[PDB]
């Protein structure tokens, strides 16, 4: 995938944005611009040009279910990639990412070998 | 674990 793609991510805590930019980073990928929820995000997203969300599934205003939903169901990005995070693996909560098109599905916290093995999963199956 | 590790292998995660 394209070094340049253009991550948005996604928390409600300033910190944890801050390590998953920085895990970013770590594996070649500079563009990235931060949001503090779904509202937030979906407001920076008409910017344009983005290429990829990491977005954190328990958030104020909007959470990550509800962002993920409203990006499948946007006509303009309906197939962006999305990578979900939350704190426990739970069947419930993969099934309702399964639903909703999650493109990957992670537990937080994670290393950047695990962020690296996520987003090549989703690049190979987009075929980025 | 069992269940969430398969299921998580069946959904490509």
């Amino acid at each position: 995938a394209d070094k340049e793609l253009k991550f948005l991510v996604v928390d409600d805590f300033s910190t944890m944005r801050r390590i998953v930019r920085n895990l970013l980073k770590e594996l070649g990928f500079n563009n990235v611009e931060e949001a503090e929820d779904g509202v937030d995000a979906l407001n920076k997203l008409q910017a344009g040009g983005f290429g990829f969300i990491i977005s954190d599934w328990n958030m104020p205003n909007m959470d990550g279910l509800e962002l993920l939903k409203t990006i499948r169901a946007d006509s303009a990005m309906s197939a962006l990639p999305v990578l979900m995070v939350t704190a426990e693996a739970k069947k419930e909560n993969i099934i309702a990412a399964a639903q909703a098109g999650a493109s990957g599905y992670v537990v937080k916290p994670f290393t950047a070998a695990t962020l690296e093995e996520k987003l090549n999963k989703i690049f190979e199956k987009l075929g980025m | 674990q069992d269940q969430v590790d398969d299921l998580l292998d069946s959904l490509g995660f």
